[PDB]
This record gives C-alpha cells, structure tokens and sequence, in this order.
C-alpha cells in the first residue's frame, strides 16, 4: 500500500521486533501444545537396585496430569498464550493509527497528493527558476492541495490517536516488564506436589521435572531482551514527540532555502505528516513546501496567461 | 526486482548461502524440537565417576516406565551439555543476525531512499534513447532528456556531499566478518560436545535407586554432520565476506574515475564524483560496465550541450 | 472489491472480532482433536507404597474413554465446534448481502455510480461554487445517475435484508451470552464417574481427571468476553444507528452548506447506501451532495451551454 | 471469473453446501485417520447371547498385543461398514455433487456457448448505444454495427442447438437422483453408528475369549457429523427440487420480449429459441437488467436507428 | 488459460481422472507412511504351513513388546504381498506417467511453439474484425488485417510441411491405451492378494519362540476399496482413451476439408489444409466448430482480394 | 519468465528429473525423521560370530527402555551410513545439481547478459519490419532504426566476451563429473540397505546380552527409493553426456547465417562469435523461426532498405 513514506526507521524497527515477538510466541506455543509434560516420582520413604514404588502406567499418567494442573505454577504453563496476546496488543496498536476509516482516508490522500506533488514538474520548474496540460493540472494540484489543507487542519484526529497509541505502547512495555522480571527466577525445572490423592495412589509427596523449563526460561530471557530494545525505541520514539511540538510547521527552512517566501505555517495533523514525512525523507516536505507558496502560484497563473494569450 | 543491480556476485553468494543455512538451521530446530531425546540405562558395577563396563540373560533393574522417564528427563537437562541441546537455535540466532546485517541497508530509510531513488535514475537513463543517440530527435525525447539531465545533476548535488552509504555497508561488513570469526572459533571449540554416549550423576537415588546412568542420545550424529556442514557454509561466507572486505579496503571506493570512459568515448569532460555516488559507479562496474557507460553521458557537459543545441535546433 | 467504503468502523470491528472468535474457536477445536482427554482411576477400598489396582492398561483406557462419554459433560468435550458454528453464522450475517446475487447485482452497481458520482472533478467544483466537452460526458453520468435513483427510490430489499441480518447478530449473540454464561462453572478439572462397567473391569466408581480442562475454561471466558465486546458494539450501533430508520437520506447539512441547496430527497435503498458511505466518510457525501443536486445537474448543463456559446 | 453471472441464487447455494460438505468430510477423514480405533475388554460371563453381566481389578491374563489384535479384528469384521467409511462416502458424494455442478462449465461446447454468450453480454451491457436508445461518435456507431453483426451471428448460431438446456436438465436429474439415493441409505444406515458394540468374531485360537466388548471412541462425533450432513443433503435436495420445478414449470426452450418491448419502444424483438432463451431465462434469474439491455441487439427497429442515426452524424 | 481451446473433452475427462486418482496415490501414500502395520500374534497349535485354529482365561505368549514388535515387522516385510504394500506408490507412478503423456507435447519446445503460434494465431484472427465484416473502412484495420494474412500464409507454410503435433499426439494416446491395459491387467490379477488376515512362517524361533503367526493387516479393507476405485477410474479412462484413439484412426486428421463452411459461407475456394494445420483444426472442430469458421476466411483467396480491393479504395 | 526460450529440450527434461529427485528427497527424508528406526531382539546362541539359529515365547528379561537403549546403539553404530544418510546426501545432490544448472542465471554478468539478449529477441520478433523485410509508418521506421542501432551496440558488446559459453561449459562438466561420482558410489553402496542387521556393540554391562538380530523397517522402502534414484541419476547423466556431445561436436563458438541467408532476401549477414552464436545455437535449439526472424536487424541492407523506406515515406 506504499505505506512505507509515512512509517519512519524507529516505525520498522518497531515492526520488525513485534514479528520477532509473535514468531517467538508462536514457537513456544507450539512446544506448549507439542511436548509440555511434567514427569513425577513419589518420594518413597527412607549391590545398588531399584526402588518399587508398585504403580500402574496410568497411575502414574494420572499423578503427572494432577500435578500438571496444580503444582506447575500458572507463569510456568500460560506464558506463551500470554505473550501471543502481548504481540497481538502491540501489532494492532501499530497498526491502529491507519485502520480508522477516517484515519484511513487522511492518510490516504495525503499519500496520493504527496504522490503527485512528488512526480509533478511543476515543482521541478519552480525550484530550477511549459505547456497548457501541465498547467491544468498543475492548477488542479494546487487546488486539491488547498482543498486538503482547509480539510485537516480543523481536526487533530491523527496527532491525538498517534499519541494515544504510543502511550499505550509505552504503558504496556512497562507493565510487560514489571509483571515479568517478576516470574524469571520463578520458573525453576524441580517441583515438589502434594496433591492429596493417597486414596487413588498411596503417596502424599511427589517430586516432579517440567520438561519444558529451561527451554522455556531461554524464550523468556530472549522474550525479555527484545521487549527491552522496544521499550527503548518506544521512549526514544516518545522523547522524539516531546522533544519538538508537532502542534505546527515552521516553513522558515523552506522559505529560505527556496526562492518564494509566501509560504503559510502549517498546523495540527497535516504539519504532523509533514513531520514523519521530514524524519523519512526530506525531499517530499521540499516538494510540499514549494507547492504551498502563494508565488508559485502567481508564476503559475502567468505561465498560463501567457499560454492563452 | 529492481535491487538486483545492487547486488554483486559476492552478495548473491552470501544470500544463497544464508538461505541454505536457515534451512538447516530450520531443520535442526524440527529435529530438536520433535525427535530429539535421551535413553538412560543404570550401571549397577560403578568404579569411578563414570560408569564402568564390565547362556546369557538380561538385566533387571526394577524400574518402571515413568521412572525411566524421570531420569532420562533429568539426565537430559542436567547432565547434556549446552552446545548440543542448543545448537539449532544458536544457528537460527546466526543466520538472522546474517540476513539483517545483509539488509539493514536496504531496510534503514536514510540509505534505502537514496539506494532506491539511484536506481530508479540509473535505470530511466539506461532507458534512455537519448544516451543511445550520443553513444553512436522529436522534440518530447529532447524535453525528457533535458528533466533527465538536471534531475541527475540535482541527484549528483544532492547525494555526494554525504557517504552515509559507504559507512553503512562498511559497517556490516565489518560485523559480518567478526561475527564469521567468533562463529568459526565457538562453534569449532565446542564441536566435540556432540557426543553419543554421556554418563550422568545427577544424584536421583532417593526416587530410583540408581547413582550414575549411561545415556545415548539419538541425534548426536545428525546434529553433528549438521555442525560440520555449517561450520563448512560458515567458512565459505567467511572466505567471501574477506574477499569483499579486501576489495573494499583495496582501493579508495569513494573516488570514481571515468578515464577507461573518457577515453573510451568522444567526451573528455566527465566530472569525478565521490562518497556515496563513487561507491555506486563501482558496485555498478562490478554488476555490469554498460550501465555505468551509459550513464556516464549524463554527466559530462558536451554532452549537455549537444543536448541544448538540438533542443534549440527542435524549438523553432 | 472495494467493498471497505459501504463497510462503516463498527462493522469492521464487528468483523475483526468475528475473526478472533474464528481463530480462537479453530485453536479449541485443534486442542480437542490434538490432546483432549481424561485419566480416571478407581476409588479403592480402604511406610507409604502403591496402590495395586489388578487392571490392565487397555482396561483403563477403557475407562477413560467410557468416562469421557459418560460422566463428562456435553460442554466440556464439543464446545469449540459450537463455538466455531457460533462464528460461522455471524459471518455469514456479517457477508450475506452481496452473496445473494439480487442484493449484489444492486450494490455493484450503486458502487459503480458512487465511483464517478465523487472522482469527477465536477463535484470539486459543484464543492468550490474543465471544459464544456466533461459537461457533455456528465451528462449522460446524470441521467444514468437518476435512472438509478428512480430504480431503486421504490425498492427496500437491501435495508430489510441489512436490518434483519444484524437482528439475527444480536439475538445470535443474547443466545451465545445467555448459553456460555449458564454452562461456565459447571465445567471442572475432576469428575467423579459411575459407567456401570464393573462386569468388565471389578470396580465400580472410578475418579477422573480432564486432561484440557482448565485451558477450556480460560477459552470459554476469553469467548465470553469477546461475545460481550461483540454484543456491545452491535447494541450500541443499533442504538443509535439503526434507532433512526435509514431508508430517507434527504440532504439536509449538505444542501443548507452547498449553494445548490435544492437537493432531490432520494430514498430507500439508495438512500440508505448513501447513509452507508455517509457513515464511512463524509466528504464522499459532501462531494455527492453539491454534485447529485438538481439545481447542480441543470447548472453543469448551464455552464457546458455558456461554454459552448 | 465472468462466469459468476450465469450461477443464480440456488446454483450459489449449491456450492456453499458443496464447500462446507467437503470440509465435513474432510474432518471425519482426518478423523479417521487420526482416531478411529476400538477398544475391547473380552467378557468373561457369556451366559447370554451377547455380553452378560455379572472390589478388586479384573485380570484377563492379555498381553498388549493380544489388545491389539483383538481390537483390529472386531474393527474389521463386527463394526458396520457405515461408521467406518462415513467420511469417504461423503468425499465421493461431493465429488459427484462439484461434478455435476460444473460440468457444463468444461465441457468444451457448453463451455464456448457459455463464454460467447457472456463476452456478447458483457459487449452489449457497456455499448453506449443502448444508454443512448434506453433514454455520439462514429468510430461508436460502427462498432455498435459491428456489434449488431455478431449478435446476429450468436442468435442464427446458437438457437439451433439444444445442447445447453439438455446438459443443465441432466445435471439438475442427476443431483436430485443422487440426493434421493443419499437421503435414503445415509438414513436407514445412521442407526449403526453405535459408542459400545458387542463383538464375536471367533479368535478363541489366539486370545482365549469369544465374545468382547469394544467402544467406538469416535461414534458419538460421528454421529453428530451424519447428522449435519443429512440435514444439509436435506437442504441440498430442497434447492435441486426447487430448480427442477422452476426448468419444468414452464418452457425455458422458449423466451418471451412482450415485458421488454411494451417496456421500450421497440416492439418488434421476436422470441428467441432452445439454448439462446435458456441463457437468458439464466440472465433474468440472475439480473433482469442484462437481457432488458441486451433485447435492444434482437430488435430491427433498433439497427434502423442505429443506421438512421449514423447517416446523420455523416452528414 | 488459451490451451483450453486445444483440449477435447476427452482431454479434459483423462485431466480430471488423473487429478482424482493422483489424490487417491497421495491419501494411500499417506496411509501407507503412517499407519500401515501388522498386528501379529502366534499359534500355538500349529498342524500345517498356515496357522491352526483350535469361566475363560487368556493365551499367555510370553512375548515381551519388542518381541511382538518384530514379528510384526518381520512379518510385515517378508510375507505380505508387495502389491499391499506399495499399491499407492504405484498409483502415483501411473499418474504420474499419465500426466507426462498428458502435457509431453505441451512442454517439448519442437510442439510448444507450433501450439503456441498457433493459438495465438487463432486468437488474433477469431477477434479480427475482418472476419466479422467479411461473413455478413478504417486503414489501420486493413493493413493490421493484411498483416495478419500474410502471418497466416507464412504459419501455413511453415507448419503445414511437418507433422511433429499429430505423430506426438498419436504416440502419446498409444502409450496411454497400452498403459491402461497393462495396469488393468496386473492390477485386477493382484488385487486378490489385499487380505486382511495373513498367516506367516517367517522363521524367527531362534528369537521369539514360535514357528507360525497370524497377523491383521488394518488397512487391508481400506487398501482394497482404494483398489477398486483405481479399477474402476483406470477402466473409464481407458475408455476413453479408446474412444479417442478411435477417433483418431476413423477419418484422416492430416487432411482438413471446409465443405460444409464453404457451402454455408460464399466463399467455395478454400484450400484444404493437412499435416499439423489440419490435426489442430480438427481438435478446434471437437472444440467448437465457430473458431475454425471463422478462420476460414483469412484461407480463402477471395477474402484476400476484397482486401485487396478494399486497400487500394482506401489508400488515394 | 522469458527465458524459457533460452532452455532447450534437454533442459527441461534435466529441470523436470531434478523436481522427481528432489520430491524423492523430501519424501526419504520425511521417512528418515518419523519412521526410521531398528527392532532388536537379542541372540541367547553365540555359538559362532553371527546369531546362531537352534511351543512358548523365549524370555529375555528386558525392560522396554532397555530395548530402546539396544536399538539406539545398533541403530548408531552397526548400521551403515548410507542407509542412515541416504535422502541427505540425496537432497544435497539435488541442491548441487540445481546450483549447477541454474548458476549463469545468477551470475551477475551472464544474467545480465541472458536478460539484454531476451529483451532484444523480444524487441525484434514483435518488429513489424522484419515481418514485412520477410514479405509503413514514420514512427516505426524510427523504432526500426533505434532498435537497429540497439542491435548494434549488443553485437559489439558481447562479441568481445566469451563468459557465457564458458560458464555453461564448466556448468555441464561439472554436472557430468557429480553424475559419474554419484553413478559410482551410490551403486557400490546400495547392497548395505539390510533389512536384517547383526549388530555386536558390546553392552553386555547394561544389558547382558553381547549380538543382536535388529530389524530395519524402512530398509526395502529405502532400497526401492535408491533404485528409482540410480534410474533417475543415470538418466540425468546421459542427457548431461549428450549436451557435453552436443556442445564438443561442433564449435559453437561461431555461428553462421549460409541457410538462412540463402532462404531469406538478404546474403550478407555476416557469421557472429563468442557468446551471441551460442545464443543464437541455443536459440535454434528452441526453436529456428525466432532465429530467422531475429537475422533481419544483422544485415546492412535491412538498413539501407530502411533508411531508403524511411526516406520515401518521408517525401
Ligand atoms: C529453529 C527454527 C524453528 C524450528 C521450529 C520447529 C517447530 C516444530 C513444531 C512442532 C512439531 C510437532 C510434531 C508432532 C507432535 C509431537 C510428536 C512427538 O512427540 O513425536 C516424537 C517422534 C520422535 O521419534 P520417535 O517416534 O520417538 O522415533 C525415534 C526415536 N529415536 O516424532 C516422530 O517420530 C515424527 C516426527 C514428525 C516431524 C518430522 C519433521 C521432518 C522434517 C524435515 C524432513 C526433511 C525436509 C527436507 C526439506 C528440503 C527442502 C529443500
Ligand atoms: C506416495 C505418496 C506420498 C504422500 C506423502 C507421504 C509423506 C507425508 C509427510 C508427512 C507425514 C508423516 C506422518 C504424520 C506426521 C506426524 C508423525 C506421526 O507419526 O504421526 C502419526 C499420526 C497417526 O498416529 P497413530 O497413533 O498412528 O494413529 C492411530 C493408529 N491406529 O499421523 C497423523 O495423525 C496424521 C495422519 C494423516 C495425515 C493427513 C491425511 C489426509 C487427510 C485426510 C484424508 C481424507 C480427506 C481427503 C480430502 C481431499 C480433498 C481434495
Ligand atoms: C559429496 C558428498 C558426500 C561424500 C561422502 C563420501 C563418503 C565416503 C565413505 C566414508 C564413510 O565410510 O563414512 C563417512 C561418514 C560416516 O558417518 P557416520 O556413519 O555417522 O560415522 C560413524 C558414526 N559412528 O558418512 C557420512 O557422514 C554420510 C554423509 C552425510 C552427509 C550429509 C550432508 C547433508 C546434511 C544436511 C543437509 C540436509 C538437512
């Protein structure tokens, strides 16, 4: 959909580390629901032989289940589910900011004028300093451009759903990470079970190895790392926002570095995509500030009168 | 699609090789995930830390189904070492540091940007029949090949004042290379680990009866024929990461020389760009020479002026 | 098919909801099928050692199967297929209006029109208040255009059909709700089975554990949960959508903005499609307010006239 | 594809249940694949005819194997071959149903009927000539004459043969037979899918126990399965009965304009005849617009204005 | 896609059949790989070369797991019969052979460019407008619908010498016929031997204890009703590979005659086609007689010299 | 994609058996991981050095984890690496195959190269100049002219290189020289997929017994798959040695038009060399009509007809 222009780099970076995440969740679910068992002996009583504990197949079978469902605490047996929903909460978070219908529209056409104000001439004409066509549909952009400035600069849906979404992100990254360094050391391969089925069985203690343990606390310490680099690049994505206010777009730059001055200071959501716009590529906001000078505009008028007459 | 001019022989090579690597990698996690285990006998003579060896019939060692489950679950985890229950993922863990390193520069917007718009530009000037035409018009062609002319001068002026291009791709060489000699060295040191028969003393005599067992370990082998062969990939992606390494450090990629071109064609005038632009012209020269040749033309200021005079020619 | 323009944001919600409770009804049913199963022992008689049972392990998994048919609850063994049941029909609610080739015929054509009657830059300039030659060429877009409307300002089969498939979603959902919250506590880790097979084994009753219990559980309140959020969003959208009858949309904000204010008042269907869109985006409304306008079709004829003067 | 406008509602309908059919009978194969198995404990009272009934554990003195055999052989000989072979006949049953549905889709005459018939359609319904006759350039105006040739091309071609209305009236007879055939055995054989069967297969050679008492794990699954596959057969038959009393209530072979030409002006479009009047009995059941516009190709009248129309932009 | 035109229904029955049994090859195979076992136990009382058959109490074999577990694999492999065995192999081969005389003359360049040309060919004449105004203008349209006259005239003389596409043709519905009857006959003599209960004689009593055994073969019913589905769809296509090899040897297909289009049509002096044109057009007539009607006309020489006379009245 | 004219018969049929063996990998392979195993049962007569062969079941003692242990240590060392590494080395064949006969369209050069030429032949055999040259506006002189202009500079950049020859040389040599081995070792090595093994590996300390008589289930199944892969590689190997034939009796190197020059209307096409006459051979190879046609833009008097055309139309 060539939504890359309005994604910048920390946008990928936070892309690709949630599909790190998810395929990191899928694979340990998939060793949840493949081979997480627990194994369990009962501690019997105080040339080298076996000890007889006089259990069936099936007893036993049935002591590792109980145990499975109570002794295995839940962080031990739920954290692949749990960190599924995580990845899921952060991918349509992500993905949220231009899933909204009206979201969705704005951004469309900004990508659609940027898209032609980008591959116009007439931008290349105005910087560099025609024919009848190009004037047209130069006059046609320049009114489709006006008419979207008079379109999103009333509203500020996008800024405010654009924060909204990085609070979110950030609150999650914090509360991930404080309800998990709790649970590290916490999953350990030994247990100890007392379900309290001697009338089934004969023991009261057991003692029981989850299979998948130490494989899993790899997943975890792997799990933790990455949620880190994304709560970095969250509070540097955040110390971005707060660091200039995207309430509005000075055109200083623009005006100085180009030869016409008449350019209005751009406010709300439509300077908020100019602003990811710049931190993608600069080439693009150039373009979008040589097509809202009101000179270009009188040029543009006298080229076509000249055409005409 | 069109990045593939921005790929040389060597790049290909490493992408091929990264490819079969992840599949193997791919392969040794199915393997360790589903058909890896551990089948533990007691040794009832025991003589040192290890387990001593020593009609017939069979031993009984009085142990039931789960209890032999119990220690090999525990020999398992205990007593195997590290390399062989962890090689697969460590191998994945490899190979998408590779492919990250491999398109990093691809993916990071302040090098793919300028990547993508020079290749965009070199492939409507190679298009051109403008640079067919001076190599050996209607007026349109004279008109496109004149917003050609300055979007290559504009691309010129703005691309080479900065070599964030060549620091990057020197980057990921550099840790290319580094991660090739840390795999080369760790991996060969613990390539012996990958053992089939491992004595375990994990001390479960208060539940089975036993001290020290000795456990086999099915896919010692296959993890071990697949240590070799990428140890082998490994030294292949090295050997050409260093020969890339020494091309780059050869000569001073951010200075293009058109003499073989000026002297080659009529236009002696072709200005010598540096930075990111030099560096370009050169993986270009090491894809293909004609792209270079042709795109040459548009930098040289003859040229320009002929262009200028058949469009004077073409107004009136 | 471009069908996301008719689809409002409560909609798509709607459906993306549907399309978690599919995938989570998928995975339960993946489970049922992978490892569903319970482990029963029996309750004997009355330096700890084993308990000697005398069964043989097809015995036992005799009574484990005869137990999973008997003294395990229906819910608790084929609740993901209802569940999936569940999702395909809201599904089918939430897709059943261009299956029907009567209603798709219609909507394909109203999309066709709705294309035209905003792309064309006569409505940014019916917006704002170009040759004589796109007046010609509108003109027979206009009476195409009022073909339509007279084609279906008589006929109510999209509305009815739209009202009683989200009537169908919501009693679909009271039921779900209703159901699931009946059947919640008495799903339960242990069951306590008498199947009357003592002639074949000796024992009589038999304690048994369900192996995917606690997992269904936590399923079935996910279910929940999502049926609420489900039935919310419905109810809401039937609270305030639908509690004002969509069949007339006679321009009102649009003609009193517009300087062609006198708009025809299209009604039924197409008006109830226009509400759709109105409900998506309101600058394709605008756009097909200030150009569908009778005032504006005979000022678009007008000015081609003045044109070719 | 374009196909999609000559499958009306029921034909839609049809596929869907064909679709979900195939999804059930894909479950109960993997199902049977996966599951399917008995479990036998032998029965050691036989006073009666079938298993009698007669703590400690019981001890049949069975090895595993012995289990096993025992299970395979009252699998094979005394289950009902119903249970066993549910998911498989339902493949093949919607096999036949997807073929008979698609037949005529590739055979290779109906096929080509089809498609001439669709890309004429398709011609006549974007062609400005009739938006400008139901309410112009020349290069229009020939291309409306060329198009006008080769409508009369398609109607003196098409209208002899009877090939499409006679595949459509097969294909419908032989659903509707089919579904007849599915709705009596799959019902009179549905009450064998039984959870405990009572087996005695006379291994007592190689187990020691004449009689056992398995328990078909998978019968209950089976039987809710049989019994969604028979209410959609149900519905399957309703909507082919349907069909075939809407070919044979009245004449498809023949189709009438008076409706169209009392519409329009011209009202000299004659009635068209055998796979021409089906198609578009076809066209009318899926949308009345496409042959309200076509009819204006069928018209003399309208080739008279069209003419009349060219010579005044001529000249 | 545009091939469709050249498959007859025939070709579109065998196509379908062979995707049905190719799947039937991939179910068994399947079953093969998974569950395909022999439940094996022995007899006690044994009197001749198969197994004899002689409150209640269970046999005790004293056979341990491993011991049951290698009978049955023994047992498995020597003596069942191989057609139980590798049924769904076979089935997959004599698809996969089918296919190949299937799509051998599509994939061999020698006819793929012949059909390919002349599909295209075709296609480009049966939307020439030419056609259409000369069975009951513009100069572009006449010089594209001489071009197109003259690229007939040249496919025609070029592909009318050889006759690659019907000696290809014909060979591969011989190979078919003679391959259906093979697999109808051995398929149909060794279908007696999918038994469910084998008795075995393998000779492991140095090893387990006991001479004879009898064992349950699960999938042997399942095999059995997969083989006769495989009878019954490999005798439909033999039929109609029958009927298409009849069709074939009843009249010429190197010798096309435009009697009937010449005696509807006015134009009564076209030449009769043979060799690879006439096959093809005989495969279009099978298809749908309009395509070969209404290519008739760019063969006719009077459609060419109202052309003729047609470009010259637009050409002053 | 286009270059499906750059393979001839013998490239498909070599990319086609490629496909079989590495679907034969796959499904060795898929048999190695889920059902490749050994059943050993151990041997009480030890007699002489093999099992000695000499009604109720022989008791051996074992437990069942005792028994895996026993067939994990056989089934790891008496059994012979090719039967345990068969699909392996198989699928690593195929991948060096593939490489092989796929490596010039990945090599920068020659894959530019291969791709200038497609585009070129593409260009000139849509040309309708060279249609009517067999056998006019301003505009396609022009197109003509350029193209010829392109034609040109191709002709003297390629003719310099003789890179694609070569790599295609050292590709086949190379693909021949892996046959030969594979023809060698895999058949020396075929006889040692037994279905019955005597393994001897000394675990008298944890099981008590010393031989033992293992089973290879998929031991047959094995086998069958080598042979069809025997078939398949020599097959390989003999159209691999007819391309060596092909490519050694003639030099390709040079390519001459005296046939085609003779056929068509132009005798001056001159002979071309290095890498664009084995293109052109390979392009006879696919098919001559694309050769013929494509001889029209190598000759000066196509040029100077054009030009004159050019100069007529002009005036
Ligand atoms: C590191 C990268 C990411 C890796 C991710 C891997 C995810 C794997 C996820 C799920 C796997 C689920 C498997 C099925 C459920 C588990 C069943 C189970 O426990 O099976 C154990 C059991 C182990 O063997 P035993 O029967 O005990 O006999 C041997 C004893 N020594 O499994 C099996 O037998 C069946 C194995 C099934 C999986 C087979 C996988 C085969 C994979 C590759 C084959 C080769 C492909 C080659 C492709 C080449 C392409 C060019
Ligand atoms: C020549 C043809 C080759 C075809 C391909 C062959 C190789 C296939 C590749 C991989 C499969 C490997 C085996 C399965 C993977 C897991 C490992 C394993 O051992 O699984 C065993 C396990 C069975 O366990 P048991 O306890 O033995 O079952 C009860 C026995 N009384 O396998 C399975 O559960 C899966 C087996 C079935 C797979 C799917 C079969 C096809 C599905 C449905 C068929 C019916 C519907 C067909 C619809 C067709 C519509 C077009
Ligand atoms: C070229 C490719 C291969 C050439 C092989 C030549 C072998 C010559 C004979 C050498 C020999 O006798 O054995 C070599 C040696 C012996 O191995 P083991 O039996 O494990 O060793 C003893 C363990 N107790 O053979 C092998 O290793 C077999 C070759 C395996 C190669 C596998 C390559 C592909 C691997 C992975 C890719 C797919 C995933």
């Amino acid at each position: 959909p060539t939504y890359r222009i309005l994604k910048p780099w920390w946008d990928v970076f936070m892309d690709y580390l949630a599909v790190v995440m998810l395929m990191v969740a899928i694979f340990a679910g998939t060793m949840q629901l493949t081979k997480d068992q627990v194994v369990c002996l009962p501690v019997l009583p105080s040339d080298p032989t076996g000890r007889k504990t006089n259990l069936d197949f099936q007893q036993y079978v049935f002591i590792n289940q109980m145990c499975y469902h109570l002794a295995l605490p839940w962080y031990s047996k739920y954290f692949p589910y749990l960190a599924l929903i995580h990845t899921i909460i952060l991918m349509v978070s992500s993905n949220f900011w231009f899933k909204y219908p009206k979201t969705c529209s704005k951004v469309e056409h900004f990508v659609s004028i940027l898209g032609k104000c980008f591959e116009s001439p007439w931008t290349t004409k105005a910087l560099s300093e025609l024919d009848k066509k190009d004037g047209e549909q130069a006059k046609a952009l320049f009114e489709k451009v006006r008419k979207f400035r008079a379109h999103v600069e009333d509203s500020d849906l996008i800024y405010k759903l654009y924060v909204v979404q990085t609070l979110i992100k950030t609150a999650k990254f914090i509360f991930i990470l404080c309800y998990t360094a709790n649970f590290v050391n916490a999953i350990s391969f030994e247990h100890v079970c007392k379900p309290k089925v001697e009338h089934l069985t004969g023991y009261e203690v057991f003692e029981c190895t989850h299979n998948m343990a130490y494989m899993l606390k790899k997943l975890l310490i792997s799990y933790i790392s990455i949620i880190c680099v994304y709560g970095f690049i969250c509070l540097y994505t955040l110390f971005w926002l707060f660091r200039i206010p995207l309430k509005e777009y000075s055109f200083e730059k623009v005006r100085e570095e180009s030869s016409f001055s008449d350019i209005p200071d751009v406010k709300n959501d439509f300077a908020f995509l100019l602003h990811m716009v710049d931190q993608y590529d600069q080439l693009y906001s150039k373009r979008f500030g040589v097509f809202l000078s009101e000179v270009s505009e009188n040029k543009l008028r006298e080229i076509s009168l000249n055409h005409e007459w | 699609p069109a990045y593939r001019i921005l790929k040389p022989w060597w790049d290909v090579f490493t992408d091929y090789i990264s490819i079969v690597m992840l599949m193997i990698a791919v392969f040794g996690g199915t393997l360790q995930v589903t058909q890896d285990k551990m089948i533990c006998l007691p040794c009832k003579w025991v003589t040192k830390d290890s387990c001593n060896d020593s009609g017939p019939t069979g031993i009984k060692y009085d142990l039931d189904r789960h209890q032999y489950n119990y220690v090999d679950a525990v020999c398992y985890e205990n007593r195997l070492h590290w390399f062989a229950k962890y090689f697969p993922y460590l191998v994945l863990l490899h190979t998408l540091i590779f492919l990250a390193c491999s398109n990093f520069w691809f993916k990071f917007p302040r090098t793919s940007s300028k990547l993508e718009h020079f290749v965009s530009i070199l492939l409507k000037c190679f298009d051109s029949p403008w640079t067919t035409r001076a190599l050996s018009l209607d007026k349109k062609e004279g008109e496109q090949a004149k917003a050609l002319f300055e979007k290559v001068k504009k691309f010129r002026t703005h691309v080479e004042e900065g070599d964030i291009v060549y620091r990057l791709y020197m980057r990921q060489t550099i840790i290319k290379v580094i991660k090739f000699a840390l795999i080369i060295c760790y991996t060969v040191y613990y390539v012996h680990n990958i053992k089939f028969d491992v004595d375990c003393t994990v001390d479960i005599e208060s539940l089975t009866g036993y001290r020290t067992y000795r456990c086999a370990h099915p896919l010692a082998t296959l993890f071990k024929i697949l240590a070799s062969f990428y140890i082998s990939l490994v030294i292949f992606y090295g050997l050409i990461c260093m020969y890339t390494l020494w091309w780059m450090l050869r000569r001073s990629l951010k200075k293009y020389s058109f003499e073989s071109i000026r002297e080659e064609s009529s236009y002696s005038d072709i200005p010598d760009v540096k930075n990111d632009f030099a560096f370009m012209l050169h993986l270009i020269d090491q894809y293909d020479p004609l792209y270079s040749k042709r795109f040459a033309v548009f930098l040289s200021e003859v040229s320009e002026n002929k262009l200028r005079q058949l469009n004077l020619n073409n107004e009136w």
